[PDB]
């Protein structure tokens, strides 16, 4: 009953179970520990990084290591049209006969790859199972490098200070130059000399490398200046890929569109990207101030960006000292960025598929989007977390206001009751309208007079597609014109690779959309603004609001302030950030299901059946779910089982751990406290269990305890249910 | 306050025309949102300049038939712009730039929020001395004249556009222009 | 809900259906409650997901305000 | 009749009075124009 | 209440059903006391219940109730 | 009402020249006329209620500084009422006028309803 | 036209939808006898539906690849009927019921007991209030020039 929450005394004094599950849930809450300082706190924060670090890279080797060993990437080389990508092989001694038979796959029984791994190796030059060994070999020894930093920058002698972990000039210097333009120069030089000609046939291994030139003028063009040889002779219309048929000997080029063959964009596009990429961001990595006198130092550009006639107040001038003493601001922005950017990647990974043959890989093109979706709320919603926590537990009023003015984020929480009544009305707005049309559109449809409904034609988008040179809605706006100057300025460049992939069915390069695109777009926008709307309330009113104007002595998560005054039910920002979840689950949800039926539509060739049926809601209900669950029930009937039999029982497991959770968030605590009492009681009172006795007085899990288990359980069921649907009605409906 | 501003006159009674109250919207709610008067004064003065000028610049060439040699004689002002932006390329860049560096020299941004420390419409600007040394009444009179003229041209740009766009909206004007 | 759940699934597969003159029954379902209401998954396949699609295909049908109400209790 | 006519002023009945003849002249112009997708002008 | 709704009830069996046609063929035609107005296309709820009748079917069991008890008229 | 009624009966015995005003039925004529004639006449008689209460046009705001005698727009050109003896006999003829008229006007609209050709 | 739609005068599918759907309605008046009310009914949605059908068609609506009326909500006049005169119209009607609203809020709350005649409305005075919404334009641009329209520092803030 003690010892186990070392970091807190106050916890290893709980006589109860809430010692262990409150030591489980504030191990990583460094700033809240005993004896703390912050020196130590970064240094811990820095061994965590280099552990965390390690364990990716850990990951990515077992995943290397099992497709060579357990996968078929050899064959799918061959044949990567027809050939499905093995994750890894199964054993699993509960199997039938017939489970055993179902999942067996050239030799043992193994899972398909939905990760586009195999795709993902063979873009980047990878033809043999012994070249993902020496991927894993190299991850691997990459993870003991970390493991032994982590170790050494705890040690006496090698613990930076305070100092070194705020000098942001350094930091910011070194992370833009070094890490991302070198590694995007390191990235286009294995492009380049691997990739570029293992897609042309030529083998470039860690044998003849320095003796195969990736261009065969070799680097006296760049030297000489003569760089547009490196993109003469590009590769043409009919090469293959991994054969030098057709190939050429540019390595630098701009093509724009995909490739004929793979569907993909071309390996020559890539790497001239990323040295565009790598030269930009050395260029940017030099902006700040360090031992050389020259360079920025931020906090003086803060302060000097005043508005000079005055309506952001005094500017940015505490925002320095800020950001710099807290982590959970840094922390948040990081996480808003990352958000932003892996919507991102799933936005462009589908649309511009990057990987050979990963167009026609639909159950993975579904799985990545999907997964990459979840991700982007995951971290968009923690980024507001922190935000709010820095408000209740790091932000200075002091530091942010000179002279009774306020700087420009106090002023933030001046104008909080406007930005959340804008929000609440945005919000309202798109929900009760959005709905409107969709209701409308349900009731005239059921009635059988489908002519009445209201479909609104999205021009804005349509005509941000013409733009780009989409010649199917009639605009002949700029790249849809021939005449337009930014048609004829890149004439010569890119618009013919980039016209023919905009202006092909296949594609899913600016998929044609019509009304029901349109009301999904104004659905997506309702959950946007309501998920922000629910954390931007939280962060402002962490600090406090009428109902408790203390709340920042009371921390970020705490259960309630009482049943006075009314009722303070879910009143912590902590609270915010929860109910916030289920907005975000709820949002990507709409994406997700609008991108599966759009796609599914699209593939199966059956567009009509979006175009008609997206506009109502019963038209989703029956058209996506109800019929293509179809395949994914029928994974095992009282007449035998497929493949997809994992996927159902998957299906069956989520629900259960959605409903799980509606335990744990209806049902609240006080109910199960008298009956952990009765239980108790029963314990102790019967004879032959008494001679046992627990150590750990048993209680009910606290209100945020609960709170917090419940979505979980919400959480959990709700991915895994989703995750299943998608993955095994693309697989069943799609051969 | 628009009591003490040149622009109203007999025509509107003795009182500044102000229907909808737009001269008092920048003393209400919020620090500056809307403009002040100074800011509109200026708007007044800078939109007069340019429709009387537009209105010489619409009459002379298209009807009058007076080209600048080089130039495309196309007596239409919808296209006319187009034409000399292909012909004369130079002649519209050096234009542009003219335009620009006048209004940076004369920048009107502090009038928004009301102050600065020109006036509205001074400009300088008196080459052939007209206000050399008048009375202070006859310089407020001729910047009423200049005002309402300013006025007048635009109404009289704005009949252009309307009759263009839809036709028939000013019955007398094809009969007192008789040409394009 | 799951009394209901099994009156219903019971007496469609089990009790109700027509009688061949020759005196062959023939029930709503079929007989397929003895064999797959004993899975969770056969509860939701065989039952729900099974017997929920003449709620789905009523639109333009008599039935098309059960689908409206369907959709309003989900809401 | 002088606190029974403050009865039908209290919210409730003047809300059902209020939403009872919105409904109906809702009802019946869409009986009278039937079908009325855009504006008629 | 409980007589009010009775009385409606009843009513509508009388005067919005088909209660004399499922009469004469009870095992052919479906009971039906509840007509929809013709408003915004909603008189596709009337179904063809059958016996010369349109409307919603109904399932409170009142047709045999009625026929337990006699009832052969409206 | 009464301008309505004496509309009426000038429409159907005078009637303007030209394809639009040829209906004898002022009901028919309000359809016949199309929509230009009819909005310039409720825009005019907007400017006519505009400037005759000078602003102040609804219940809570005409009365409320008082001093505005009912129905006093001061319209008296031809100055029949400067004797104030018959001042109060007018205004009661008018009141009694008006109330006739308004049952008049439903009637005649009415007729035109039910028959469709005219008043006669 | 606009976005690659074509108008619904000239659109196969609207006239094949119009088809079906009189198909549909007149199989299901072969089932009823003479001029009972049921034939009756169903002869009435016949000429209904073909009224309406008529009525688009004829009404400068786009109809897409599915034979359905598309809104152009771009802001165009030509496409004015669909989005912007219905967006005229209920802007006017809902600045009614919110100026109304408000104006008696204000009125009552100048009374001995602005909570009593909440739940128990002043019909008098809400019915003054209620028919001088017409001018809602008119008076909002008539109380904001007065600053009577917005509060400035009386309203109540939270602790930050
Ligand atoms: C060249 C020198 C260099 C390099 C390579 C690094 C590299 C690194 N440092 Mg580091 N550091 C340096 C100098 C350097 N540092 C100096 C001089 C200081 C002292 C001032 C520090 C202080 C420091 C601290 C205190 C910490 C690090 C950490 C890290 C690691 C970050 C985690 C990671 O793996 O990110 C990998 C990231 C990439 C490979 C690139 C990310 C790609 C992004 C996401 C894509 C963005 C593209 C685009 C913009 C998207 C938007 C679209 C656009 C249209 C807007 C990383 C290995 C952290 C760590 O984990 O420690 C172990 C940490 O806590 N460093
Ligand atoms: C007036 C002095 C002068 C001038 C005008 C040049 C001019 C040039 N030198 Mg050069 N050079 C000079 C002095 C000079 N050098 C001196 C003093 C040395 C050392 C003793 C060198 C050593 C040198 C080398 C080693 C090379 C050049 C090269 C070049 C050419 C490549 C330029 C280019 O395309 O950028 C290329 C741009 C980049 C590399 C990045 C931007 C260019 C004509 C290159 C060449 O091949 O010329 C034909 C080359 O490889 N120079
Ligand atoms: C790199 C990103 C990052 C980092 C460094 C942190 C770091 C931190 N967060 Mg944070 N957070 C993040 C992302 C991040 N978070 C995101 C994306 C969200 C949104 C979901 C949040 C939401 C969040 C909240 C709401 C809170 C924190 C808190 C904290 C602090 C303490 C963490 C703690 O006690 O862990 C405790 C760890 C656990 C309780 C483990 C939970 C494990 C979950 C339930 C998943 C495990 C189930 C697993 C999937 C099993 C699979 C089931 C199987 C059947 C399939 C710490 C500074 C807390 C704090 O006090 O901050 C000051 C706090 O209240 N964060
Ligand atoms: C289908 C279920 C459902 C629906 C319809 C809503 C609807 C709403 N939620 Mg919500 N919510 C739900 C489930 C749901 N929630 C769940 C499960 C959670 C997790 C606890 C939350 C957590 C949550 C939070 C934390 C917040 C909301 C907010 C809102 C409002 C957003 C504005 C809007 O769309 O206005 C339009 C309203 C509708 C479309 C629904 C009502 C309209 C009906 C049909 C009118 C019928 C009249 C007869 C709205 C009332 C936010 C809010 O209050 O914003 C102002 C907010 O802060 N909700
Ligand atoms: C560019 C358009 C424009 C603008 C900004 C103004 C602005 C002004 N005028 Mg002015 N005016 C204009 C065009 C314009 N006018 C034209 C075309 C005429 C001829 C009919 C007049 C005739 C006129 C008179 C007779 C008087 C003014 C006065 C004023 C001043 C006080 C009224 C005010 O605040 O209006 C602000 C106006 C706007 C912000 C323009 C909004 C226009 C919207 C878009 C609707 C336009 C279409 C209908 C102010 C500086 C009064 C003055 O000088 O007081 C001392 C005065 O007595 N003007
Ligand atoms: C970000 C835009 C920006 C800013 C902050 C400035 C700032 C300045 N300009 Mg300037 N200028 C700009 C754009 C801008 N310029 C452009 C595009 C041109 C045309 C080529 C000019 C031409 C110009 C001239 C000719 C002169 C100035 C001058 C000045 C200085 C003071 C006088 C003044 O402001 O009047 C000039 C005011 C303007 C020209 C108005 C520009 C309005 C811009 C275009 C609006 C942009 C706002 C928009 C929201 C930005 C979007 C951000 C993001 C979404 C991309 C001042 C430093 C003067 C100077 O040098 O003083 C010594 C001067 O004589 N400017
Ligand atoms: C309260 C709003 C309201 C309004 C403005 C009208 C308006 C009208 N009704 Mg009416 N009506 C209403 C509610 C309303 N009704 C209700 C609640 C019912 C009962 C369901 C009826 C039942 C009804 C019948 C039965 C008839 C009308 C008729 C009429 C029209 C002539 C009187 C007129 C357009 C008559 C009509 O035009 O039909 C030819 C007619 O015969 N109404
Ligand atoms: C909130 C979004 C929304 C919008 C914009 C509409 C809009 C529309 N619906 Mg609709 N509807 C909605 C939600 C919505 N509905 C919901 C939630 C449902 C489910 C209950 C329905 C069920 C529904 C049906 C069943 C029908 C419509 C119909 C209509 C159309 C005719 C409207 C009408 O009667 O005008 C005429 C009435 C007015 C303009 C009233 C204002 C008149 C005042 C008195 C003017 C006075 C001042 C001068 C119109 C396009 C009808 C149609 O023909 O569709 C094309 C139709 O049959 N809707
Ligand atoms: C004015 C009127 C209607 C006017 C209608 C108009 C202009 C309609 C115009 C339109 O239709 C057209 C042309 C074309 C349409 O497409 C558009 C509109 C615009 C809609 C009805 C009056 C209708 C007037 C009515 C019904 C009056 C009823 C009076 C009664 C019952 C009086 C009874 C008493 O007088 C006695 C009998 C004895 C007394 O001592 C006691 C009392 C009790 C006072
Ligand atoms: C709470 C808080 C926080 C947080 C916050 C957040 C989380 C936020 C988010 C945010 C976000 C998330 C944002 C976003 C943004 C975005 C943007 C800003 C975008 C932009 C874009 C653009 C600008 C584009 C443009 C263009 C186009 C459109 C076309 C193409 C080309 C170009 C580029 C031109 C912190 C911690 C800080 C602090 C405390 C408080
Ligand atoms: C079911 C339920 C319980 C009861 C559930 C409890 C007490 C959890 C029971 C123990 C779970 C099943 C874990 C058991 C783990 C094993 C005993 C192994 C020990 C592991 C620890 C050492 C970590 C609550 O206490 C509660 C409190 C507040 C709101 C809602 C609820 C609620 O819904």
């Amino acid at each position: 009953v003690y010892k186990f929450p070392k970091f807190s005394k106050a916890l290893a004094e709980d006589p109860s179970t809430r010692r262990i599950w409150y030591g489980i849930a504030t191990a990583h809450d460094f700033e809240s520990h005993d004896a703390m300082t912050e020196s130590k706190l970064y240094q811990k924060i820095f061994a965590s990084h280099f552990g965390h670090i390690a364990i990716i890279f850990l990951w990515t080797a077992g995943n290397l290591f099992h497709v060579a060993w357990q996968g078929n990437f050899e064959a799918w080389i061959l044949n990567p049209l027809k050939v499905r990508p093995i994750a890894h092989a199964i054993w699993d001694p509960h199997f039938g006969q017939a489970a055993y038979k179902a999942f067996l796959k050239t030799s043992s029984p193994a899972n398909l790859a939905l990760s586009g791994v195999y795709e993902w190796w063979y873009t980047i030059g990878m033809r043999t199972n012994n070249d993902l060994y020496q991927g894993s070999f190299f991850l691997i020894l990459l993870s003991s490098l970390l493991l032994f930093a982590g170790w050494l920058h705890l040690q006496p002698s090698f613990r930076p200070s305070l100092d070194w972990f705020k000098a942001n000039e350094y930091r910011l210097n070194h992370h833009l130059s070094g890490l991302f333009g070198v590694s995007s120069l390191a990235w286009t030089g294995h492009l380049v000399h691997v990739a570029i000609p293992e897609s042309r046939g030529i083998h470039v291994g860690w044998d003849n490398f320095l003796t195969v030139l990736p261009h065969p003028e070799g680097l006296t063009p760049f030297f000489s200046g003569n760089w547009k040889a490196y993109a003469q002779n590009p590769d043409t219309a009919s090469h293959i890929f991994g054969s030098g048929e057709g190939s050429g000997t540019a390595i630098l080029t701009f093509l724009g569109g995909f490739h004929p063959q793979t569907k993909s964009l071309w390996l020559t596009d890539m790497a001239h990207h990323h040295l565009a990429i790598a030269v930009l961001f050395i260029v940017a990595g030099h902006m700040y101030r360090t031992n050389w006198l020259i360079g920025h130092q931020m906090k003086l550009i803060l302060e000097a960006h005043r508005p000079p006639g005055g309506r952001l107040g005094i500017g940015h001038i505490g925002l320095y000292e800020t950001i710099t003493n807290s982590l959970h601001f840094q922390l948040g922005l990081a996480l808003a960025a990352l958000g932003v950017a892996t919507s991102l990647t799933a936005q462009h990974m589908y649309a511009l598929p990057p990987y050979a043959f990963l167009a026609s890989n639909f159950p993975t093109q579904a799985a990545l989007y999907t997964h990459h979706q979840y991700i982007a709320g995951f971290l968009m919603v923690g980024a507001f977390a922190h935000g709010a926590i820095f408000f209740v537990r790091d932000y200075d009023p002091a530091v942010n206001t000179r002279n009774g003015e306020k700087n420009v984020l106090a002023r933030m929480l001046e104008h909080k009751e406007a930005i959340i009544s804008h929000l609440s009305w945005v919000s309202l707005f798109l929900g009760f309208h959005t709905l409107g049309i969709y209701v409308h559109n349900d009731v005239v449809v059921a009635f059988g007079q489908p002519e009445k409904q209201i479909l609104v034609e999205p021009l804005f988008a349509e005509w941000i597609q013409a733009a780009s040179g989409k010649t199917l809605y009639n605009f002949d706006l700029l790249l849809a014109s021939s005449n337009s100057p930014a048609s004829v300025a890149s004439s010569q460049l890119w618009l013919p690779g980039w016209l023919s992939a905009i202006n092909d069915g296949k594609n899913s390069l600016f998929l044609p959309i019509g009304p029901g695109d349109f009301l999904v777009h104004h659905a997506i926008a309702l959950g946007l603004h309501t998920t922000t709307l629910i954390l931007v309330k939280g962060a402002l009113d962490a600090r406090g609001s009428k109902l408790m104007p203390d709340k920042k002595d009371f921390g970020y998560s705490f259960p309630c302030d009482g049943p006075g005054r009314g009722g303070t039910c879910d009143i912590s920002a902590w609270d915010a950030f929860y109910l916030a979840m289920f907005w975000m689950l709820n949002t990507i949800g709409w994406v997700t299901f609008y991108w599966h039926w759009k796609h599914l539509t699209l593939w199966q060739g059956n567009q009509v059946q979006f175009n008609e049926s997206s506009n109502y809601i019963m038209g989703w209900l029956r058209d996506y779910l109800w019929l293509n669950s179809s395949p994914l029930i029928n994974g095992y009937n009282p007449f035998g089982m497929n493949s997809l039999s994992v996927w159902a029982w998957m299906f069956l497991f989520g629900h259960l751990v959605w409903a799980t959770g509606f335990m744990f968030l209806i049902s609240w605590r006080g109910y199960w406290q008298e009956l952990i009492e009765t239980i108790v009681w029963a314990h102790e009172r019967t004879p032959l269990a008494n001679l046992v006795r627990w150590k750990d007085k048993p209680v009910a899990l606290s209100i945020v305890q609960a709170r917090l288990v419940g979505l979980a359980h919400f959480t959990i069921g709700y991915v895994l249910t989703y995750a299943a649907f998608v993955i095994a009605s693309t697989i069943g409906k799609l051969g | 306050g628009l009591e003490n501003q040149v622009g109203f006159d007999i025509e509107t009674g003795g009182k500044p025309w102000d229907p909808f109250g737009f001269a008092g919207v920048s003393e209400r709610n919020g620090l500056g949102i809307l403009p002040h008067i100074k800011w509109l004064q200026e708007s007044e003065i800078k939109h007069g300049r340019t429709a009387m000028l537009a209105f010489l610049g619409v009459i002379v060439p298209g009807s009058l038939g007076i080209y600048v040699p080089t130039y495309p004689q196309e007596p239409d002002f919808t296209k006319a712009f187009s034409a000399a932006l292909q012909s004369n390329p130079l002649g519209m860049a050096q234009i542009a730039l003219a335009v620009a560096i006048i209004e940076g020299h004369y920048y009107a941004g502090d009038f928004w929020t009301g102050g600065g420390d020109r006036q509205v419409g001074a400009f300088g600007f008196d080459p052939l001395g007209f206000s050399k040394g008048k009375s202070e009444a006859a310089i407020k009179s001729m910047q009423l004249k200049e005002i309402k003229n300013g006025r007048l041209a635009m109404i009289a740009m704005a009949a252009f556009a309307s009759e263009k766009f839809i036709p028939g909206s000013v019955p007398l004007l094809h009969s007192a222009f008789p040409t394009l | 809900s799951i009394v209901i759940f099994h009156f219903s699934w019971k007496m469609q597969s089990d009790v109700w259906g027509t009688v061949s003159p020759t005196g062959a029954v023939s029930h709503i379902t079929g007989g397929n409650f003895a064999q797959s209401s004993i899975t969770i998954n056969g509860w939701l396949r065989d039952f729900l997901w099974s017997q929920a699609a003449q709620v789905v295909q009523s639109y333009g049908s008599s039935l098309s305000a059960y689908g409206l109400i369907f959709l309003g209790a989900h809401f | 009749m002088k606190d029974f006519l403050k009865y039908l002023s209290t919210a409730p009945v003047l809300l059902t009075a209020w939403l009872t003849f919105t409904a109906g002249f809702v009802i019946e112009i869409n009986r009278f124009y039937p079908d009325a997708l855009t504006f008629p002008f | 209440v409980i007589f009010l709704w009775l009385s409606g009830m009843h009513f509508h069996g009388a005067y919005f059903s088909n209660y004399s046609a499922w009469l004469t063929n009870p095992t052919s035609t479906k009971p039906s006391a509840q007509i929809v107005w013709p408003i915004v296309g909603q008189e596709v709820l009337n179904a063809d219940v059958g016996g010369n009748f349109q409307g919603i079917q109904i399932t409170s069991g009142f047709f045999q109730l009625w026929r337990a008890e006699g009832i052969t008229s409206e | 009402a009464m301008l309505a009624f004496l509309g009426f009966i000038v429409q159907e015995f005078i009637r303007l020249p030209g394809d639009l005003y040829s209906e004898p039925n002022g009901v028919k004529a309000f359809f016949q006329v199309g929509p230009q004639p009819l909005l310039q006449i409720f825009l005019f008689c907007g400017f006519l209620e505009f400037n005759m209460h000078k602003g102040k046009l609804t219940q809570v705001d005409m009365f409320e500084d008082g001093k505005r005698e009912p129905g006093n727009f001061g319209f008296d050109p031809l100055g029949f009422g400067k004797d104030p003896a018959k001042r109060e006999r007018y205004a009661l003829a008018e009141l009694k006028n008006g109330r006739l008229a308004m049952i008049a006007i439903g009637g005649l609209v009415h007729h035109a309803l039910v028959t469709g050709h005219a008043t006669f | 036209d606009i976005g690659g739609l074509n108008p619904c005068k000239d659109s196969e599918v609207f006239q094949k939808r119009l088809a079906k759907t009189v198909k549909k309605l007149e199989n299901r008046l072969k089932k009823y006898e003479e001029g009972t009310p049921p034939q009756i009914a169903i002869q009435q949605q016949i000429t209904q539906t073909k009224q309406r059908f008529t009525r688009y068609a004829d009404s400068n609506l786009l109809c897409g690849n599915d034979g359905l009326p598309h809104l152009i909500t771009d802001g165009r006049w030509s496409h004015g009927s669909e989005f912007l005169l219905p967006s005229i119209l209920f802007l006017y009607i809902s600045g009614w019921i919110g100026w109304v609203g408000r104006k008696y809020i204000r009125t009552v709350g100048q009374t001995s007991n602005p909570t009593e005649k909440e739940i128990i409305i002043d019909v008098p005075l809400a019915i003054s209030i209620m028919t001088s919404g017409f001018l809602w334009p008119f008076a909002a641009w008539q109380e904001f020039l007065s600053g009577d329209l917005i509060a400035s520092d009386e309203t109540i803030t939270t602790s930050p």
